[PDB]
RNA sequence: GGUUGCGGCCAUAUCUACCAGAAAGCACCGUUUCCCGUCCGAUCAACUGUAGUUAAGCUGGUAAGAGCCUGACCGAGUAGUGUAGUGGGUGACCAUACGCGAAACUCAGGUGCUGCAAUCU
RNA sequence: ACAUUGUCAGGUGGGGAGUUUGGCUGGGGCGGCACAUCUGUUAAACGAUAACGCAGAUGUCCUAAGGGGGGCUCAUGGAGAACAGAAAUCUCCAGUAGAACAAAAGGGUAAAAGCCCCCUUGAUUUUGAUUUUCAGUGUGAAUACAAACCAUGAAAGUGUGGCCUAUCGAUCCUUUAGUCCCUCGGAAUUUGAGGCUAGAGGUGCCAGAAAAGUUACCACAGGGAUAACUGGCUUGUGGCAGUCAAGCGUUCAUAGCGACAUUGCUUUUUGAUUCUUCGAUGUCGGCUCUUCCUAUCAUACCGAAGCAGAAUUCGGUAAGCG
RNA sequence: CUAAUUAAAACAUAGCAUUGCGAUGGUCAGAAAGUGAUGUUGACGCAAUGUGAUUUCUGCCCAGUGCUCUGAAUGUCAAAGUGAAGAAAUUCAACCAAGCGCGGGUAAACGGCGGGAGUAACUAUGACUCUCUUAAGGUAGCCAAAUGCCUCGUCAUCUAA
RNA sequence: CUCGUAGCGGUUCUGACGUGCAAAUCGAUCGUCGAAUUUGGGUAUAGGGGCGAAAGACUAAUCGAACCAUCUAGUAGCUGGUUCCUGCCGAAGUUUCCCUCAGGAUAGCAGAAGCUCGUAUCAGUUUUAUGAGGUAAAGCGAAUGAUUAGAGGUUCCGGGGUCACCUUGACCUAUUCUCAAACUUUAAAUAUGUAAGAAGUCCUUGUUACUUAAUUGAACGUGGACAUUUGAAUGAAGAGCUUUUAGUGGGCCAUUUUUGGUAAGCAGAACUGGCGAUGCGGGAUGAACCGAACGUAGAGUUAAGGUGCCGGAAUACACGCU
């Protein structure tokens, strides 16, 4: 049969009729995405922060 | 589509790790090779009666096969495959691009 | 044979002109726009004499030729062909579809119209001002052939242009009026010395 | 068919402004973009690599990652009832700065400053901006400035 | 302040015509063994600032210049538009109410600014 | 010791059997593909957005028309050269692109992305991340990296195909490359087979069944989600009116007419909705019989004439009566 | 003959014609059978069809498809059998029956039966003629016919119409 | 062979009847009536079979495949129906894929169960700052493309007219009228992105294999400085999170902007509000309009609409018009 193919009609009251969210940002982003060779030294320069941290409190 | 026969590509060969030159063909496919798993099982599906079981496909739409190229490096002989697009002609020669010369026929 | 001036009579679709993917319009019926004097100097004619539409409408190319012909014909009548210049100020640039069971309904070029605004000049006659009331029942003669109302303003200009009578005459006796082949060449305080020397030499008295 | 291709209905937004052809001044290749910068996505046509998809001409969004040419610029794009983080790998000529974000830090060292002669005296600065609050008490003077005004014109037509 | 090199914004710097430039730099300019490149030392390369010159480049000024740039209660609160009515009108469209608000035009003004280095009667 | 017979193998075999004959659709059929795509418009200045909307293009082409470097400026116009002119080559001036970039269109590009020359294969290997279509699946295309390995250039750099936006494909099976790696289950050797990682061979109805017709003898489940007859809306067309008056009507626009225009009326003609009806509103014409309308053929009474009379023609009241 | 909506022009028919078959057979049954029908038969028979009394005739076509042929014998040719290599499973090669392809015959087999142009001492008409394709290009006859859209063709007759 | 009885058939009345006398009769009118006649009994042929002077006819009122039982409660994306009350919450007719389009799956909308916490974090809104857009309008003596009319400029660009001429075409320069969904220098309104801080700013300097000529930068930190006017307005009804599941996936109307169409109670879009799913007051009447959304009552006041009479409410007041 002949059918009313698509309208958007409606669906901007679906839409908030559960709120839209923001997507909810952490502190520590994953660190996927970035540049390897810089994720790469930051396994260093954060390993070696908590070796100066650990040993100085102790 | 011309493609020159001899290449410097990059080998895979654990002693080149490099590029290296290659030699080029064509790939063509192979015959059946009876005793093939999957023809022992059709061998035995088709014995007796109800015919046809398998389907046999007949809506083939393409006027052309990808070419894939052949490679073969030529001092360890391990190969590779490339592939290229769909093409109506593939010419795997020389006769390179002159460019300033007159057509004819 | 053609389709009624009420059927495409209120502007519902998009201005649809003659380019690449059109290719196939058929030509208007009006192809005279000057008439009478065209020849005739600014001030010869000092009195603008305007048919302007009330209406927001489309006028067709075959009512703007009826219009034509009838004003044309009451004023040559009356006075000569040589007593004004009417100028058709309205050319028609919209092509007009049409569908020939609702099905392929897209349409095929039919004829040309012309949209005008509420408060858009028609027509525009120059003449003296002894002939006044000639123009005037030839231009009111010409409302029966067009639909929608429109209105005979005697307009404050000279003639053809675009500045008031007094105005045009503080132009004149001062040296920034001189003439061209159709209108009248205005002089500016800008532009080379040398061309303001040129052109417009009485001036710099 | 129907063609929904990458650059499509993309005639006027990717064109080159005109006048401002040709190549990109060098201000853009020395500009400098560190992670958490905010910065507004406007693509060049004129380089053709690096380009943000249409979605994305004229959002704002922060730098994530940094390489050779290109920042990685997060934008939150309404997809249904929710927000989903886009992550956008753009060359860096498609990229300036947001200009409210160096408006802000201005104001965040005013606030730091004007809270400092607020330690010296007088506390609770009222460093908050406020709206437009209404007007004041006015007494209008009318020397020289007698009030004139007629009346509303009559109907003239004026062609 | 001039000039040179490297620039930033990329005509207020562009274009057209005419006129000036002290010093300095820049330029034109002299030669072709070498390095180098050409049909050809015009381009390019190489050499000496040696034979000469501001003619051009180049800088600056002039122009009721063209263009470009800025401002205007200049158009104009205009055209358009958001919102409202059991407003008007047969309709086309229109008027009002609460807001937002141009562009073309027109006048006035202008015609590169500046960074780093180096040198200049 | 051949037919015959038993078994197997090739043919013949709608005589007989079973099954298949897509979808979208201003009803279905037909045509077409709007079925998988790209550009501009539709599309109403973020994005998204339909129609069998519109104007075009896709299933290719390319070892250069890919990568890099250097040099140069293109369309065209003006003036100049024997043949030579309007178009052969040569030379200068002007040239913001009016040219070219494989192919549609849009965008982009002037010491280049174009034209000429030199060198090359990055159109390479490996694994992730990302963008668009999006379920944030897949496929295709693309963007930025990173480990290599090369190209290239003096170098800064650039190159993971085509300046960008289209140019394409699952499971199963077959095949090839790789490791010479895993297993063949009593233990081995050798073939042979199976396995893992990456491609190929293809489904265009393009997320992908293996399929010719007709039915008026048809049948069943439904469907006014759907064609015809009626009613209703709309009104291209058909008819009937009106305004204006260039002209026709011996002179004289309007006695009677009337072009080019223009404004309406009818649903009785013919066209558009599939609104209602498929658990059926009995489908044309005729006959019979009643009533209604008036847009009046006649009859009654009038007005006009290019009405002398007779006969006509135009118009009014009027459906009483034929 | 459609019992119970179609009695007909439909079916049959004699006549005509075609085809197959000499019995170890034709045509047909049956699951098979030491089994059947025709058949207690024998070409003046049986079986398979087509047309449908009589008069008078049955034109042209074998290219298609079917049917048929003591017809051509390295084109294709399955299984079995033969040979080569291999340790062997296997791989290959040669030979290769029917049937297909090739050649021919058959239209009372199925079926088919044409355009453009110019031409006669009329204006066009076209015996004859020039090409395109044929296998043949509708002959004898008949017709707006129960077969012709246009079409209510044109003329005559019938009627006042 | 014929006329015509008995007989055997069944033409026409389209007769009667048509809940009949009758699931095929009755009556009249008819065909034929000595054979291919009519007929009893016996016998043979049986369902995908028979039999057929052929109608798909007949084979026990059954025939384009008899009848009986079983498989079988065969299958159904199709139609009907689906059984008590009250309370609370409460939709969708849209996305993507599917031989998908009367159906599924998937997301969305909905409920339920909660869990971790306790006004954080927010928001269908504004303001301030900062971008993006090329639509309405504007423009065309601005480009591209249309289009109007004269001016001035003299040429084997075949203007005939001499063999430098009233009777030149275009071209160039300055004017002029009119325009553009697939043109544009400009450029709104509405709509739209981001920011307005403790995950902050500042100081000191710790780490690293990244990066720099160089602890230089980069990123993440130690320690220290600043406390709710801590960095606009308004609100906040608790915030955040998880699991599972129903129905829906036919839509329709109105305002505004729209495409096609002459137009439509037409076919298709966008934003919102409705109807569906919804009563109440008004529009006489009506799914959608206006007003307003609903526990059971009482009193008051209103909305939209009204106030001669039906009919609650002024045959009120005022100025005119007809
Ligand atoms: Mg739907
Ligand atoms: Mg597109
Ligand atoms: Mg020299
Ligand atoms: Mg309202
Ligand atoms: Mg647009
Ligand atoms: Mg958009
Ligand atoms: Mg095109
Ligand atoms: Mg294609
Ligand atoms: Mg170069
Ligand atoms: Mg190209
Ligand atoms: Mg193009
Ligand atoms: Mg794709
Ligand atoms: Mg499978
Ligand atoms: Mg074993
Ligand atoms: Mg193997
Ligand atoms: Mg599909
Ligand atoms: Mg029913
Ligand atoms: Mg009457
Ligand atoms: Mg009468
Ligand atoms: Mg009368
Ligand atoms: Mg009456
Ligand atoms: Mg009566
Ligand atoms: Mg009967
Ligand atoms: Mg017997
Ligand atoms: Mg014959
Ligand atoms: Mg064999
Ligand atoms: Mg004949
Ligand atoms: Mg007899
Ligand atoms: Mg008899
Ligand atoms: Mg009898
Ligand atoms: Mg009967
Ligand atoms: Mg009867
Ligand atoms: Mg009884
Ligand atoms: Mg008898
Ligand atoms: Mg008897
Ligand atoms: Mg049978
Ligand atoms: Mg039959
Ligand atoms: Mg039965
Ligand atoms: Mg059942
Ligand atoms: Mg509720
Ligand atoms: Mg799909
Ligand atoms: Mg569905
Ligand atoms: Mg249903
Ligand atoms: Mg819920
Ligand atoms: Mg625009
Ligand atoms: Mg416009
Ligand atoms: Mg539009
Ligand atoms: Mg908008
Ligand atoms: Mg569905
Ligand atoms: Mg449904
Ligand atoms: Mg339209
Ligand atoms: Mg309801
Ligand atoms: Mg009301
Ligand atoms: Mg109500
Ligand atoms: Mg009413
Ligand atoms: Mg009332
Ligand atoms: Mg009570
Ligand atoms: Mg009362
Ligand atoms: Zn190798």
């Amino acid at each position: 049969a002949k059918s009313k193919n698509h309208t958007a009609h409606n669906q901007t009251r679906k839409a908030h009729r559960n709120g839209i969210k923001k997507p909810k940002t952490y502190k520590y982003p994953s660190l996927k995405g970035v540049d390897p060779k810089f994720r790469r030294n930051h396994k260093h320069a954060l390993h070696g922060t908590a070796k100066a941290l650990a040993a100085a409190k102790k | 589509v011309n493609v020159p026969k001899t290449r410097k590509t990059y080998c895979k060969g654990k002693t080149c790790r490099k590029h290296t030159q290659h030699k080029v063909t064509q790939y063509k496919a192979g015959k059946a090779s009876l005793f093939a798993q999957g023809k022992r099982r059709y061998d035995r599906k088709q014995s007796g009666f109800g015919g046809q079981t398998k389907p046999v496909f007949h809506k083939k739409a393409k006027t052309t096969k990808k070419v894939v190229l052949r490679l073969e490096c030529v001092k360890c002989k391990t190969r590779a495959q490339l592939t290229l697009k769909r093409c109506k002609h593939f010419e795997l020669g020389g006769e390179k691009k002159q460019k300033g010369q007159a057509l004819q026929f | 044979a053609r389709r009624p001036a009420r059927c495409y009579r209120y502007q519902k679709n998009k201005p649809y002109p003659k380019s690449r993917y059109n290719r196939a319009v058929p030509d208007s019926k009006i192809r005279i726009y000057d008439l009478g004097k065209k020849k005739a100097t600014v001030d010869e004619f000092p009195l603008c004499v305007h048919l302007v539409s009330n209406e927001l409408e489309q006028l067709s190319s075959e009512a703007l030729e009826a219009a034509r012909i009838c004003a044309n014909k009451y004023m040559t009548t009356v006075s000569g062909r040589d007593a004004f210049h009417l100028r058709v100020r309205v050319h028609p640039f919209h092509v007009l579809r049409i569908n020939k069971g609702m099905r392929g309904a897209w349409g095929k070029p039919h004829g040309l119209a012309a949209r005008v605004d509420i408060g858009q000049i028609i027509f525009s006659v120059r003449t003296k001002d002894s002939n006044k009331d000639v123009v005037v029942e030839g231009l009111r003669r010409a409302r029966y052939k067009f639909p929608g109302q429109q209105k005979i303003i005697l307009s404050k200009k000279w003639g053809f242009t675009n500045l008031d009578r007094p105005e045009y005459l503080k132009k004149r006796e001062a040296g920034e009026v001189k003439d061209d082949g159709a209108f009248v060449k205005f002089l500016s305080k800008k532009g080379s010395l040398e061309n303001n020397i040129r052109e417009f030499p009485e001036y710099f008295a | 068919g129907k063609s929904h291709g990458y650059r499509s209905r993309t005639r006027y937004m990717f064109q080159r402004d005109f006048r401002k052809h040709g190549a990109v001044h060098l201000s853009t290749y020395l500009k400098v973009y560190k992670v958490g910068d905010i910065v507004d996505i406007k693509a060049n046509g004129s380089i053709q690599k690096g380009m943000p998809h249409k979605f994305y001409q004229g959002k704002t969004g922060v730098v994530y990652n940094v390489t050779k040419s290109s920042v990685g610029v997060i934008i939150n794009k309404m997809v249904g009832n929710r927000y989903l983080e886009k992550r956008l790998n753009l060359r860096v000529e498609h990229i300036k700065h947001s200009k409210c974000r160096q408006e802000f830090l201005e104001r965040v060292k005013a606030n730091a400053a004007k809270r400092a002669e607020a330690k010296a005296q007088g506390v609770a600065v009222q460093l908050k901006r406020q709206p437009a609050q209404p007007r004041e008490s006015r007494i209008v003077s009318t020397e020289g400035n007698v009030p004139q005004t007629l009346a509303p014109v009559p109907y003239e037509t004026f062609i």
